[PDB]
Formats: C-alpha cells, sequence, structure tokens
C-alpha cells in the first residue's frame, strides 16, 4: 500500500473516544437492526404497498439497514484506536454506504416532505400524478444520485500506512500539494446533502402548516358566529347582545379574510349593533335569529409538524458543521493542529448523532400512521 | 372502510343531460372533498370537476360552462349535472373522496384517505 | 497531509 505522513498524527486519537464511540456504534446496532427490521416487516407484509409514502418509507428502511451492515466494521476499528484489518476492498464498500445513506435517506424524506403538500394541499388536482409508478421511479432516481455522490468514496478511498505511528488507516488523504481528491468535497455533503433538501422539506411542511391554519381559523370563525348565536338567543340585557355581536363581526372580518354576500352579513350585524346601543335588546335578538358540523381536527398537528423539522435540523446540524470545518482545514484556510484535535475528536460523537437519529426515522414516520400503529402493536403483543 | 356508490349513468343523445349521483357511505365523519373523475377509452384518466365542504368548485377547460357540480353535506352526496353533452364526453366517470380519521395526523400508508367508487357509464351518440 | 480516518 501507500506511505503516508500525518501533519498531526495526535489529533482525535483520546482513549475516552476509543471505548464510548465503539459503545455508541453497538446501540445504534441494536436499536437500528430491531427498529428498521419491523418497518420492512409491516410495510412490505401487512400492508402490500398500497401508497406514495409507502414506498418512500420502506426503502427509507431497507437504506438504513445497508449502512447498519457496515456499522460492526467502524466499531472495531475505533475500538482498536483507528486500525483497518479488513482490507482495501472493504473499506471502499463501507465508506460508499455511509455517503450513499446520507444521501438516499436525505433525498427520500425531501421527496416524501413533497408528497404531504401534494396530498394535504392539492388532493384532487394531484392525485393522478402521484401513482405507484412515479414513486418506483423516484426511488432509483435517488439510488443513482446518492451513488454518484459517493462516487468519490469509491475512488479515492484508499488503505494508507502512516509513518509517524505505523498505523494502517484508511481514509482520504489531504495531500498538501498534486493532489488527486477534489478541493470541496465536503461541500458536497453540505449543500446538496442537508442545505438543499432542508430548505425544500422546511417548504413542504411550512405550506403544511398555512394551509392547516387558514382551514383551522376558518372554523374556529364558524363556532364564533354560532356560539355567540346561541349567547344571543339566552341573553337578558344590551350588554350581552353588544358583547357577542361585536365577537360576531370580528369573526365575519376574519372569515372574509381566508366575490359574495360576506359584506352582506358583515353589515346585517352592524345593523343589529345599532339597535343593541340605543337600549334595544328584543329587537336586536330577531335580527341575530334571521341571519343564521363533524370535520376530523387535530390541534397537535402543529406539533408534529415542528417536530419533524426540528428532528431533521439538529439531527444533521452538529455532523454538517464539523464536515465544514474539515474543508476548512483541507483548502488551507487554517492548519492549526489544535484545531484539527477538536473537529477529529467530535466527528465521532456527530455521526453517533446524526446516524441513531436517521436509523429511527423509518419507525417514527410509521407511527403518524394509524394503521402502521395498530400491526406494529400486534407483532409485539 | 369509506364506500362511494355511483348512480346517474346512460345512454343519451348528443346535446342532452344527464345527473351523476355519488354519496359516501361508511364514515363516521364527514367527507372533506369529493370530486369527479373520467376516462375517454384509449386515454388516460381525467379530472373533470370537484366541489369541498364549503362549497369553492374547480372545473377542468374542456366542461366549463357545460357541467355544474354540486354536494349536499347533510347526507355527504356529490351531483354532477351534465348539460350539453358532446359525443367526446364518452367515458366512465368515477367519482372520488377524501376522508381522515378522528384526530387526524394526515398520514395514510393504507389508502392516503383516498376513496374511489365502482363507476357509471356515460355513452353520448352524435346522431 | 491531514488523515480523515472517520466514516464519511
Ligand atoms: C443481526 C441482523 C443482521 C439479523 C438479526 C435480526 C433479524 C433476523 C430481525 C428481522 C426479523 C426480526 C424478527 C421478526 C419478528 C419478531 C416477532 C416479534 O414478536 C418480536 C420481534 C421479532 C422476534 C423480530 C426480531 C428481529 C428480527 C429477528
Ligand atoms: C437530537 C435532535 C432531537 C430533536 C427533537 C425535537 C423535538 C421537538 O422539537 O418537538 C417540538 C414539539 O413542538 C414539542 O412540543
Ligand atoms: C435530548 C435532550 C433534549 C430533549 C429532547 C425532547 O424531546 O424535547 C422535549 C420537548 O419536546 C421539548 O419541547
Amino acid at each position: 500500500i501507500k506511505r503516508i505522513q500525518d501533519d498531526c498524527p495526535k489529533a482525535g486519537r483520546h482513549n475516552y473516544i476509543f471505548v464510548m464511540i465503539p459503545t455508541l456504534y453497538s446501540i445504534i446496532f441494536v436499536v437500528g437492526i430491531f427498529g428498521n427490521s419491523l418497518v420492512v416487516i409491516v410495510i412490505y407484509f401487512y400492508m402490500k404497498l398500497k401508497t406514495v409514502a409507502s414506498v418512500f418509507l420502506l426503502n427509507l428502511a431497507l437504506a438504513d439497514l445497508c449502512f447498519l451492515l457496515t456499522l460492526p466494521l467502524w466499531a472495531v476499528y475505533t475500538a482498536m484506536e483507528y486500525r483497518w484489518p479488513f482490507g482495501n476492498y472493504l473499506c471502499k464498500i463501507a465508506s460508499a454506504s455511509v455517503s450513499f445513506n446520507l444521501y438516499a435517506s436525505v433525498f427520500l424524506l425531501t421527496c416524501l416532505s413533497i408528497d404531504r403538500y401534494l396530498a394535504i394541499v392539492h388532493p384532487m388536482k394531484s392525485r393522478l400524478r402521484r401513482t405507484m409508478l412515479v414513486a418506483k421511479v423516484t426511488c432509483i432516481i435517488i439510488w443513482l444520485l446518492a451513488g454518484l455522490a459517493s462516487l468519490p468514496a469509491i475512488i479515492h478511498r484508499n488503505v494508507f500506512f502512516i509513518e509517524n505511528t505505523n498505523i494502517t488507516v484508511c481514509a482520504f488523504h489531504y495531500e498538501s500539494q498534486n493532489s488527486t481528491l477534489p478541493i470541496g468535497l465536503g461541500l458536497t455533503k453540505n449543500i446538496l446533502g442537508f442545505l438543499f433538501p432542508f430548505l425544500i422539506i422546511l417548504t413542504s411542511y411550512t405550506l403544511i402548516w398555512k394551509a392547516l391554519k387558514k382551514a383551522y381559523d376558518l372554523e374556529d370563525n364558524w363556532e364564533t358566529l354560532n356560539d355567540n348565536l346561541k349567547v344571543i338567543e339566552k341573553a337578558d340585557n344590551a350588554a350581552q347582545v353588544k358583547d357577542a355581536l361585536t365577537k360576531m363581526r370580528a369573526a365575519a372580518l376574519d372569515a372574509q379574510k381566508a366575490r359574495h354576500g360576506f359584506d352582506i352579513l358583515v353589515g346585517q350585524i352592524d345593523d343589529a349593533l345599532k339597535l343593541a346601543n340605543e337600549g334595544k335588546v328584543k329587537e336586536a335578538q330577531a335580527a341575530a335569529e334571521q341571519l343564521k358540523k363533524n370535520k376530523p381536527r387535530n390541534d397537535d398537528i402543529f406539533k408534529i409538524i415542528m417536530a419533524i423539522v426540528l428532528f431533521f435540523f439538529f439531527s444533521w446540524i452538529p455532523h454538517q458543521i464539523f464536515t465544514f470545518l474539515d474543508v476548512l482545514i483541507q483548502l488551507g484556510i487554517i492548519r492549526d493542529c489544535r484545531i484539527a484535535d477538536i473537529v477529529d475528536t467530535a466527528m465521532p460523537i456527530t455521526i453517533c448523532i446524526a446516524y441513531f437519529n436517521n436509523c429511527l426515522n423509518p419507525l417514527f414516520y410509521g407511527f403518524l400512521g394509524k394503521k402502521f400503529k395498530r400491526y406494529f402493536l400486534q407483532l409485539l403483543k | 372502510q369509506v364506500q362511494l356508490q355511483e348512480s346517474g349513468g346512460g345512454l343519451v343523445a348528443a346535446g342532452g343531460s344527464l345527473r351523476l349521483s355519488c354519496a359516501a357511505s361508511g364514515n363516521i365523519f364527514d367527507v372533506d372533498i369529493m370530486g369527479w373523475y373520467r376516462q375517454a377509452p384509449g386515454k388516460e384518466r381525467e379530472l373533470v370537476a370537484s366541489i369541498t365542504d364549503g362549497g369553492s368548485t374547480n372545473y377542468a377547460d374542456s366542461v366549463k360552462g357545460r357541467f355544474t357540480i354540486s354536494r349536499d353535506n347533510a347526507k355527504n352526496t356529490v351531483y354532477l349535472a351534465m348539460a350539453s353533452l358532446k359525443p367526446e364526453d364518452t367515458a366512465v366517470y368515477y367519482c372520488a373522496a377524501v376522508a381522515y380519521p378522528d384526530i387526524p395526523t394526515y398520514f395514510d400508508y393504507d389508502s392516503d384517505n383516498f376513496y374511489w367508487g365502482q363507476g357509471t357509464q356515460v355513452t353520448v351518440s352524435s346522431l | 497531509g491531514r488523515v480523515y480516518k472517520h466514516p464519511a
């Protein structure tokens, strides 16, 4: 193999890392194999793939299982103080499997979020364009775009013999001069692997947020009119009628700001306000009674949309920042071996956060479906 | 399951009139949005009209001004009043509806909260 | 140069 020299040989070589990080990879392995296997068993065998979201959720669990197969290799690798005994062929597959799963899992969530924007906001107009054939062709393109993105992890990932410590490792060699590796390889994982997809994931669920808000606020406006109309019928003085009629005029304007006679209702409420203000109590109740039910509603859907976005953001944002810090060292913006140590120490920590939350994504998205939750609890019971 | 029963189809001469009906059954809560789809022979399916629980309607450009869709939220039924029928309108008309369960998480890996109907034939002869 | 011996 090749014999190279490490600029900062003591960077990232800490005993608490060589003991804790392999333990974390074991926790991710057992939980990941357990959770992602049940997702495949429930979807592919108990539901037979009947929707577009089921195709994405199936491939989201299959992609995580492929990454978990290479996880025991990295566990014993970090356990032996970064020593690679599996050869040069097994590293190119392992390093590609991690890069492949990063792009694939994030691309699937991007398309799954776009599917939710169309299924909730445009149910009738986007149904003929969202079929089973489209979901399968979308996934095979995602497999190609992820494999194309993990392509440098197959070409430039070689096994090197470090002469400083006589330790055989596999890595990218950020040569100071005459390097065949691309300059900004970590930049691709930033924009293509996080920045661009997150802005689509954030935009999709924000439009779902705004659509459900206009629909829920409209129902509360109608519920305000009906509840206040019953207050006027049960009122006994002009003060109670004045309070309910003012709340109905305000609710009519909010319901109008969601071509017809909304000004007719608002004008007739304003006519009733002219009677209740002049001490007339019985006359205002007659005009209110002359003017003027079981829809599903989940007021906790906004907490769900909030959790979905922040779970994708806070899980990847530790790994994507130190990835960007790795690029600054590669370009030559920073050459200090002190900041290279805090980057080499925090990289195993961020991977244990991003890839642990990512292996629980097919399980969390499954529990949102009421039918999926039914089959999942039957297997455990 | 949320089933959809259709009725009103038949063979009529060119320029006649029909009224397609579709009532939703098997739902505990009100159906959200209902519409009509048709599939001409040898061509892909297309959306004809759709009406929401609020009353907003959306028609296609080929049936605009001729068809009139309506619904009765009490019985969860949708009526498609077809007038000035053309020989191009000869197709099988399908009824579609969107219904969410109680406390809807707006996710469904079984039916996507979308339900279809059997379909009724509507034929129009040019002469 | 530097050695990025982390899994991706
Ligand atoms: C180490 C990896 C690669 C392989 C081992 C885990 C595999 C075989 C997975 C997939 C099939 C899975 C099993 C499928 C069905 C059941 C029945 C259920 O009531 C308890 C979980 C249990 C028992 C699962 C446990 C995990 C399981 C055994």
